[PDB]
RNA sequence: CCCGAU
């Protein structure tokens, strides 16, 4: 589980039940990295 | 809101569905285009008679 | 006449010898209900809901 | 395509087929193919003592002479500046031939113009060859 | 946001004469013959160039 | 004998809405039919053969009746 | 920051200089392509600072 | 879903199309007074095959083209099929047989390609050979050789002429025999909802109830593909006002504004006669009215003498397809008085409506009255004035059908259990009688014919 | 006289648009928390009376939120719009006592003064109004209510003349009505605390003035209908031997449910005594004076309650709560700061509380205003800025003191036709002040009370009465010396420049009005016929060498409100200016709103169609702010290609409306084509929507919180489950991503599982999927902790639609349309050059609504885009036909804009020119996915049995009793029984024969012998009514029937 | 309850 900060925009390894703050920061809103899979757009 | 004037009388409706509306001059005046989506949603329950049984088989 | 709106005679011949066919003129208010119908539903899904209701089981 | 900041990505493949130009329109050959019959002007009347610079600025610029001559009439776009003029509108009729028309072809870039215009009747032709087939299995 | 390479109505290729139009903004070239060098002739490829904002110079500020 | 002959569209409706459930629920047909699935359909051709076996019963308000044959009606 | 889509239908405009009629028609649904049908391009872009 | 009347709800057959929008035929439009701008409308599915059949025959569309106050046919052409089939029935079209079989070839699609469609002979031979319009929209009427139909009408049309009873130069004159028509043009009163005089209302009574559904459903197919293809447009040229209407409003509104300078003036410096009505300040605008209403009806006739035919919003008038000859007038030359409720606008400051002008003010632009036409623009208080009594049009909508949704309420709950027994007499749910005959005749309102009779005898002897 | 414009891009920078809502809250935080202070000092108690709390000084600091036990830290307010939090500031020996909080561009927001490199980092967007709290995640403003005035004689017409004050204590406790009426020609003075209508010389004599010759004196010493005073009521008083004034408190002394020297101080509060009623007195006598002499929707009269005029009608309640409960745990331990700080729970979830639920539930007011909050509508970017300058009220027609304080054209349609209306560009309310140098200057300027005889202040012309702000202030004999006196002092800067001086001569009261409140706005002062602004001034502000406030100063601007503008001569031009002009008019296109005012050529138009187009303003689909990818909101709409208006107006650049647009502008070409453009209806064509003509982007939101309970067990995100191989579930666990919250950047189909929220009870999961229709793809995923820190989650998922048929355009003129047709590009009629159209629009829109206004922005972006130009078709003004027409000419086209096409079906030219050109097509947020609906069986209510309500819940659309009638008037009666039992509620009951009533299943409990019981077919809400018509005492007793 | 659609 790697995520994002919310402006330092480092990966930060978290686990489960750990408080969301950032490595560089105190920030807390954590977005997701996307995703790994081949989506497929259609161009109409 | 009470059950007399709004669950006795006015009283919601199952088969029963409800978009915008758009003009076709192409159609006689009695007929209405409904979409395919809904089309396929509400259903008419047609029993089996010896007329319609190759027609629901099919 | 006056606003346009242009009716038959039949539909206020009708609307006029039901208001007055019972006496009086029993006007097409809540009250002139109660001197018109004898059946309390009908009575009871106009207004005054409570007060039709219980009267007629007294 | 679009713009990025840096940290930022685009990776993706792409898959191009052959598609008709009426199913979607950015399989369309050509910016716009109209076209437009070609005006004819004729001056009933001659014009001529200052009316006929008049009648110059009227119309479009190149399609005139200066007494007054309709030297060029091609380069017409239709205005229809006479008719405010009160005085030359019963002088001069304005009129388009029907069987002279003027095609303009502006190609995307796919295909050169001169190639579009003769697969443009060839496809049309194919379209009258494949009905006549259908009747010869009828 | 970004500009529409098409035209909205005929499809001329537009989307390749953004930077090239602003390149002629920045030099003294008036809004209207602007678009008369970058060969656009009629007025519906016109007002894809000239009605456009250009919020994704905007947006990328607020997008680390 | 004293009501209208004529086949009001209230009573061509209920004949329509009875002998086409009749019809629904495989009841012999009259008319030897070409093809119609939709019961509905059938009814109104048996309509306008006339072959439809139901008496409309009417009531005037007092309590007396009077029958009609859908044979015996003017249809529009 | 453009929306997939909106990429993926802004790809879809750009004018492509292969010209028709060497290649055929998708016969089937066929998204992996028969290299008779189809023409693939690749677009990778990442930029930093300089 | 606001049902107001009987025709809100109407069966319909139900034909599976491809999009998500219930889509119906524009002349069944005005019973649901449903317009498109983003109206919706519920689509109930009955269940058992008693009620498909109570729908399909009480409630089906070819059944309830009529509505019962009038018996009116509600279900007409709206728009612009009216304003096609004036433009193809006008005096001036000629199609030659190149345009004349597209139009009718409209009109074989849908349970009417199986046909012979037959095109009558041209009327015109010699010189070129081309067909008229009205020839073609004979063809809507009778479009085969084996069909029965046989329609016939005579009457007046809107722009009447007057004088002469179908000869004059107007046309306005309609008469149609055996499905041909002969002479006039097709305004909205021979073609639109509302008049018991239209084809379709005709077509109704004397041939069964098919053959008006169908010639509808051939007017709303033909109509549009000839007007598509003839390209009836609106511009502001449609709009300017010519030379002559600027050099008579320009007169109007100064010899209207004199005397009724003098008008205020002979009241408060001096002695000014009463009408009957009230005293002074009273009778005073109501003089004042009735010289304003001089300036915008003669302006309303300067511009309608200079307006050209083909004028766009002018031949929406003229047949009644959309806007009067009032919004013309307002648009081009002058619109008139602004009036809040049957007077001129209120003080709503002391003595005076705005205070811009001056206190105890009675003067035209001053309480109410616009002097510029929509074209050349409202100014700032003129544009405040007509905000002002257009609200008056917007609160009591809100305010009429919250009274008239309770009317609507109380009246049929008291009046629903009503119904015409077999041996004619109407009695009530309890058996009591109140009527002996329904109506004293027993007659149906919805079929009944014009004037309170069902038959018009006039008519149908000529038929 | 050529350039005057300019002074109102310098009003709007002051104190123009939502600066009205930041300013009163900026009164609020700077002052008013001040003033309740030195309201509400000393806390003592009883118990023990040797101590004392006592407060100096509230500050409010900087907003911070803490997420442990002193990290402290402060907020942007785009972290509490994602966080769910409160955006708030602390409330503060030297300690704090709650939290409060801030409107955004506050004084003690972050984001003021701030440049637009700064509002990145804090992630903001620059153009973005401010002005609304960010309160539990959303943002909810307050909305400008209007009242009427405050202590207000009102003449009214109840019966005969009868007037009530309705004053407002200064000392907030109370509200009271002391209304006036007239029963059979004799007057009273009804309260709501008098048990008895008593006559008013009763009053009289109990206000200190016994004899009866003063009473008269007062009222009318000129007799002539103050005569008709007499007979009535001073005989009715002297025709009970009841002279006496210590007798005349006695009858007061009864009906008041020696003791009411005290209680005629709760009677006209406002008009003050020291116990010297000689003020109270006249008072009196002049609510009389108008009734024997003798508008309530006039904006004079109607001051607005400003979001921080209101707020302090909550923090002075919140604070007294915080004050008295001292008092009752001073008064419970005795027998202090440790006691206080659990209170902090008191404010602070007081104050949020109140703003989220929109509830001032005040008892100790008698106040109970719904609905004071609203969220704000972000669906464009004018929804917002719409929303700002909004008043709600407590008459629905348009009165014409609306002129250039109110928009008369922005209004809802339905149940607030006139009741909801938005402010204009160029106005102001107005905030309190101290009444100190207005008395100061009026005692000096000429007034004399309580020593002039009664007779003075009567029908002799010269006794003009001063009122400020409801208190009488004396008399002056020439009114004009007073008025103008005043003016020129308050234009030369000595009175506050708000303050306004009115004079009413059908009753001879000036009004001095120091309310704040008041409705404001500003005019060009003309002394003589020449104008004061003099052009070189015009020139200044043009280099900035002068700001909007100097002309204040120097006398050349007033500020005006309602009251005023009764003695003004407003000249709208320059060129009307008369031999009496007074004030001038600034701009005249200020008079319209901000929702009007987008629309170009508004003055051409039929006025109901511009009000058509507010609503459709509001509604429209364009792009929200430079932030608008980050913000996640619950339903955001967004255009792909937004595009600025060929024709904008004046007001559109003020509120820099075309940085950030809404709707494209498309080639129309209006023309009857194909009969599917019938009512309203328009045709698009199949290849603009194919090269992204408004492609959509709706963006949903799902979110979920993982709360750790009080059982200390917590809720877990379990990955998928992986079935027979490591690929997850049939489609279900699909997108999960194996940390549980789904991954962006992915689509999502019906009944996928965005997160797995499993709850305890031992886990039970609690799957939140996503619904829908169709697909959506995630874009953020966001990660956090609440306030109280319980993880929570949010979505966001990106939906693009191509407007298909049935999604609904409008066209910047209140002419909406459903898309019926979409056709090919080649089905379409090209004209000379090429140019296919994009939306035909039907001709018969026009003659009908008369928007000649629709027909001019054909022609001004036609020339426009021909000629590299942006058209300013403006309110009353702007670019003229004569002038548009004439550069078509050069380009080669119709002087008209008519231009000559050739049909696309048949390829022969058309019959008729067609109109053609680009007008500014807006989307709107109608599109037919979001209202497609169908309903085959589903859901059933649990009470009742019937189908929900909601196409949420899976819909079901109620068949009322209004269609009922329609279903009775056809005589359709199998299919009610259908329709309204078959296929709603199909029940199935047993009844017995004997005793008939509902017996469960096959016997009845009520006579047990099981015979008689037969079964019925009823609805079940008829069953529901008989048994609980039977839960009451009234009981159906049921008799059957066989079938016959 | 607000909002919005008609
Ligand atoms: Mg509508
Ligand atoms: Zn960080
Ligand atoms: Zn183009
Ligand atoms: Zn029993």
């Amino acid at each position: 589980m790697i995520y994002i900060c919310g402006e330092c925009h480092t990966e930060n390894e978290i686990k489960s039940r750990d408080p969301i703050r950032c490595r560089e920061c105190g920030y807390r809103i954590m977005y997701k990295k996307r995703t790994k899979r081949l989506v497929v757009f259609d161009a109409r | 809101q009470g059950r007399f004037r709004g669950n006795l009388s006015g009283k919601r409706v199952d088969f029963s569905g409800r978009t915008v509306i758009s003009p076709d001059p192409n159609l006689r005046i009695d007929e209405v285009a409904v979409p395919v989506h809904v089309a396929k949603i509400l259903t008419f329950p047609e029993k089996v008679n010896k007329a319609n049984i190759n027609f629901l088989r099919k | 006449v006056n606003h346009g709106m242009s009716i038959d005679r039949r539909h206020v011949m009708l609307l006029s010898d039901l208001m007055t066919y019972k006496g009086e003129v029993l006007g097409i208010t809540r009250f002139g209900l109660a001197k018109m119908k004898e059946s309390v539903l009908m009575l009871a899904s106009f207004e005054k809901t409570a007060d039709h209701l219980f009267d007629a089981a007294y | 395509i679009a713009q990025l900041r840096p940290g930022q990505e685009i990776d993706l493949l792409m898959h191009c087929v052959k598609g008709i130009g009426k199913d979607h329109a950015k399989f369309s050959p050509v910016a716009t193919a109209s076209y437009r019959l070609l005006p004819d002007i004729t001056l009933l009347e001659p014009v001529e003592g200052e009316a006929a610079e008049e009648l110059s600025r009227c119309f479009s610029p190149g399609v005139i002479e200066v007494v007054a001559r309709v030297a060029n009439p091609r380069l017409d776009t239709f205005s229809r500046e006479i008719f405010r003029n009160e005085k030359l509108k019963k002088v001069v009729r304005l009129a388009r031939v029907r069987d002279h028309y003027i095609f303009s072809v502006e190609s995307t870039g796919v295909l050169p113009p001169d190639v579009l215009v003769s697969e443009a009747i060839k496809v049309l032709m194919g379209k009258c060859r494949r009905f006549l087939d259908e009747l010869d299995a009828v | 946001m970004i500009i529409p390479v098409r035209c909205f109505t005929c499809g001329k290729i537009v989307g390749n004469k953004w930077e090239a139009y602003l390149g002629l903004l920045q030099a003294e070239y008036t809004e209207g013959d602007a678009l008369d060098a970058l060969g656009l002739k009629r007025y519906c490829c016109r007002r894809m160039l000239l009605a456009h904002v250009d919020l994704i110079e905007k947006l990328l500020n607020y997008a680390p | 004998r004293i009501t209208t002959p004529y086949m009001t569209k209230y009573e061509r409706a209920r004949v329509l809405g009875t002998r086409a459930l009749q019809i629904a629920m495989c009841a012999p047909v009259m008319v030897e039919l070409e093809g119609e699935t939709d019961p509905l359909l059938i009814a109104m051709k048996e309509l306008k053969a006339r072959k439809i076996p139901i008496i409309i019963r009417r009531y005037l308000p007092d309590g007396s009746y009077e029958d009609w044959g859908v044979d015996e009606l003017i249809i529009t | 920051i453009v929306q997939d889509e909106i990429l993926a239908h802004r790809l879809g405009l750009i004018p492509i200089h292969a010209d028709p009629r060497l290649f055929e028609y998708r016969n089937q649904g066929d998204e992996e392509g028969t290299e008779i049908d189809t023409l693939q391009f690749r677009l990778q872009v990442r930029c930093t600072r300089n | 879903q606001p049902s107001l009347h009987k025709l809100s709800i109407m069966a319909h057959l139900a034909r599976v199309k491809p999009h998500r929008t219930f889509r119906f035929n524009e002349c069944v439009c005005t019973p649901y007074n449903a317009d498109f701008d983003g109206d919706e409308m519920n689509l109930h599915l009955p269940q058992t095959e008693e009620a498909k059949a109570e729908a399909l025959v009480l409630m089906g569309t070819k059944a309830n083209l009529v509505t019962p106050r009038n018996g009116e046919p509600l279900i007409a052409a709206i728009q612009d099929f009216l304003t096609g089939a004036y433009l193809l029935t006008l005096k001036d079209t000629f199609f030659d047989r190149a345009k004349a079989c597209q139009i009718i070839a409209s009109i074989l699609v849908g349970k009417d390609e199986k046909i012979k469609v037959r095109l009558p002979p041209p009327t015109i031979l010699k010189p070129v050979t081309l067909w008229t319009g009205k020839q073609i929209f004979s063809v809507i009427l009778r479009p085969s050789d084996d069909n029965p139909v046989r329609a016939n009408l005579r009457t007046k049309g809107k722009q009447y002429c007057g004088k002469g009873e179908d000869l004059c130069a107007n046309d306005s004159y309609v008469t149609i025999q055996n499905s041909e028509l002969m002479s006039g043009s097709m305004d909205k009163g021979t073609l639109g909802s509302g008049s018991k005089n239209n084809i379709f209302y005709i077509l109704l009574r004397d041939w069964g109830q098919n053959e008006a559904a169908d010639a509808m459903s051939r007017l709303a197919r033909l109509a549009p593909v000839y007007l598509s293809n003839r390209g009836f447009s609106i511009g502001i040229g449609d709009v300017t006002p010519g030379q002559g209407l600027l050099k008579a409003k320009y007169e109007l509104l100064n010899a209207g504004y004199k005397k009724c300078d003098e008008y205020i003036e002979a009241l408060n410096t001096g002695k000014l006669q009463q009408q009957p009505g009230c005293t002074a300040e009273e009778t005073l605008e109501a003089l004042i009215l009735k010289e304003l209403s001089v300036i915008r009806d003669h302006a309303g006739s300067a511009c309608l003498r200079e307006l050209d035919k083909s004028n766009s919003p002018l031949t929406m008038a003229l047949c009644g397809s959309k806007g009067s000859f009032i919004n013309i007038s307002q648009m081009i030359a002058c619109v008139g008085q602004q009036a809040i409720s049957g007077s001129r606008v209120p003080d709503g400051f002391e003595n005076r409506s705005l205070p811009h002008f001056e206190k105890h003010s009675k003067l035209p632009a001053a309480k109410g009255f616009v002097a510029n036409s929509f074209y050349s623009g409202l100014t700032p208080t003129e544009f405040f004035f007509h905000t002002m009594a257009g609200r008056e049009g917007l609160v009591d909508t809100a305010v009429k059908t919250a009274e008239t949704g309770y009317m609507q309420r109380r009246l049929v709950k008291s009046l629903e259990d009503l119904c015409s027994q077999y041996d004619l007499t109407v009695r009530s749910s309890t058996g009591d009688i109140i009527q002996f005959i329904y109506g004293g005749d027993g007659l149906d309102p919805a079929a009944m014919e014009g004037k309170d009779e069902p038959l018009e005898f006039k008519r149908v002897l000529d038929n | 006289v050529e350039e005057k414009w300019r002074l109102l891009p310098a009003f709007l920078k002051v104190k123009g648009l939502v600066k009205q809502h930041i300013d009163s809250f900026n009164y609020f935080i700077n002052v008013e928390i001040k003033k309740i202070m030195k309201a509400n000092e000393k806390v003592t108690s009883d118990a023990d009376p040797m101590w004392y709390l006592k407060y100096l000084n509230i500050y409010v600091g900087l907003p911070d939120v803490e997420e442990s036990f002193n990290v402290t830290r402060p907020v942007s307010p785009h972290e509490c719009r994602l966080r769910d939090m409160t955006y708030s500031a602390p409330i503060t020996n030297a300690l704090p006592i709650g939290r409060m909080p801030i409107m955004l561009r506050s004084s003690n927001c972050v984001l003021t003064g701030k440049t637009p490199a700064e509002f990145a980092k804090l992630n903001e967007c620059p153009l973005d109004p401010g002005g609304y709290f960010i309160v539990k995640g959303v943002e909810k403003v307050i909305l400008i209510q209007e009242q009427l005035s405050k202590n207000r004689i009102i003449v009214e017409a109840d019966r005969k003349g009868a007037v009530g004050a309705s004053v407002t204590s200064s000392t907030h406790e109370k509200k009271s009505r002391t209304n006036m009426a007239v029963k059979q020609g004799r007057f009273y003075l009804r309260h709501n605390t008098l048990s008895e209508d008593i006559p008013i010389v009763i009053i009289f004599k109990a206000m200190g003035v016994e004899s009866d010759q003063e009473i008269v004196q007062m009222i009318g010493t000129e007799e002539h209908v103050m005569a008709a005073f007499g007979p009535s009521l001073e005989e009715c008083q002297k025709a009970q031997i009841f002279t006496q004034m210590q007798a005349l408190k006695y009858i007061g002394n009864k009906v008041r449910r020696a003791r009411e020297l005290l209680a005629s101080t709760i009677l006209t509060h406002v008009p003050v005594k020291e116990f010297n009623f000689r003020a109270k007195c006249i008072y009196t006598a002049v609510m009389v004076r108008r009734v024997i002499l003798a508008d309530r929707d006039y904006y004079g009269n109607k001051r607005l309650e400003l979001a921080g005029q209101l707020l302090s009608l909550l923090f002075e309640d919140l604070f007294k709560k915080f004050n008295s409960e001292m008092k009752k745990i001073a008064d419970q331990v005795i027998p202090f700061d440790v006691v206080k700080h659990m209170r902090q729970d008191q404010i602070t979830n007081g104050m949020v509380n109140a703003i989220s639920t929109g509830n001032w539930s005040l008892k100790r007011f008698k106040m109970d205003r719904q609905g004071v909050t609203q969220v704000l509508s972000r669906l464009s970017y004018i929804s917002a800025l719409g929303m700002m300058t909004r008043i709600s009220s407590q008459p629905r027609s348009l009165q014409p003191s609306q002129w250039g304080m109110l928009c008369p054209s922005d209004t809802p349609e339905g149940e607030a036709c006139g009741l909801v209306k938005n402010l204009a560009l160029m106005t102001h309310i107005t905030t309190d002040m101290e009444d100190g140098p207005i008395v100061k200057l009026a005692s000096n300027l000429g007034v004399e009370d309580v020593n002039l005889l009664c007779g003075e202040e009567l029908s002799y012309p010269n006794v003009f009465l001063v009122f400020l702000n409801g208190n009488i202030l004396g008399v002056i004999r020439d009114h004009k010396k007073l008025v103008n006196t005043f003016r020129l002092m308050r234009r030369a800067g000595y009175i506050n420049e708000f303050v306004s001086i009115s004079t009413n001569l059908t009753d001879r009261c000036v009004y001095i009005s120091s309310d704040g409140g008041r409705l404001c706005r500003p005019y060009i002062i003309v002394k003589k016929q020449k104008p004061a602004v003099t052009n070189k001034h015009m020139e200044e502000l043009a280099q900035g060498y002068r700001n909007f406030e100097d002309f204040l100063h120097e006398s050349l601007v007033e500020y005006l409100d309602v009251n005023e503008e009764n003695d003004c001569n407003i000249a709208l031009y320059e060129h009307t200016i008369n031999k009496d002009t007074t004030h001038l008019e600034i701009e005249p296109f200020t008079l319209l709103g901000v929702c009007a005012g987008l629309i170009p050529y508004p003055h051409h138009n039929q006025s109901p169609r511009n009000t058509y187009q507010c609503a459709m303003g509001k509604q429209a689909m364009g792009t929200i702010g430079y932030n608008q990818r980050n913000r996640i909101d619950t339903l955001m709409y967004l255009l792909a290609y937004p595009q600025k208006p060929m024709v904008k107006t004046k007001t559109i650049e003020l509120i820099e409306f075309e940085k950030l647009p809404a709707g494209q502008n498309a080639t129309v070409a209006v023309m009857s084509y194909s009969g599917y453009d019938i009512e309203d209806a328009l045709v698009l064509n199949k290849a603009s929507l194919d090269r992204g003509f408004g492609r959509c982007l709706v963006y949903k939101n799902a979110k979920c919180t993982l709360k750790r309970y009080t059982n200390q067990t917590f809720d877990k995100v379990m990955g998928p489950m992986l079935d027979a191989a490591t690929r997850k579930p049939i489609w279900r666990h699909e997108i999960l991503d194996a940390d549980g919250i789904c991954s962006p950047g992915e689509k999502v189909e019906n009944k996928q599982v965005l997160v797995n929220k499993s709850m305890p009870t031992q886990y039970k999961d609690v799957p939140i999927t996503y619904k829908g229709a169709t697909d959506s793809y995630i874009e953020k995923v966001m990660i956090s902790s609440n306030a109280e820190d319980a993880f929570l989650i949010k979505m966001l998922l990106r939906q693009t639609r191509r407007p298909e048929i049935g999604d609904k355009f409008s066209s910047r003129h209140g002419q909406k349309g459903v898309c019926g047709l979409i056709v090919p590009q080649e089905d379409m009629p090209f004209c000379d050059s090429g140019i296919c159209p994009d939306i035909i629009m039907n001709p018969h829109g026009f003659p009908s609504r008369m928007t000649v206004g629709k027909l001019i922005e054909l022609l001004a972006g036609k020339a426009g885009v021909l000629d590299g130009r942006f058209h300013y078709g403006t309110a009353f003004g702007g670019s003229k036909v004569k002038d548009v027409c004439e550069d078509l000419v050069r380009h080669g086209y119709n002087y008209l804009g008519k231009d000559y096409v050739t049909s696309g079906i048949t390829g022969e030219p058309l019959e008729a020119y067609i109109y053609f050109g680009p007008v500014y097509y807006q989307k709107l947020k109608h599109m037919v996915l979001d209202k497609m609906h169908a309903r085959a069986r589903g859901p059933r209510a649990v009470l009742t049995r019937q189908p929900t309500e909601g196409r949420s819940r899976d819909g079901g659309l109620r068949l009322g009793e209004m269609e009922r009638d329609c279903l009775i008037g056809y005589g359709a009666s199998m299919l009610l029984l259908e329709r309204l039992m078959i296929s709603s509620d199909a029940f199935e009951v047993d009844v017995c024969g004997q005793c008939g009533l509902l017996g469960y299943s096959g016997w009845c409990h009520y006579c047990k012998s099981s015979c008689h019981v037969s079964s019925l077919r009823i609805p079940y809400a008829c069953k529901l009514l008989f048994q609980e018509l039977q839960s009451m005492n009234i009981i159906p007793r049921l008799k059957l029937s066989k079938y016959n």
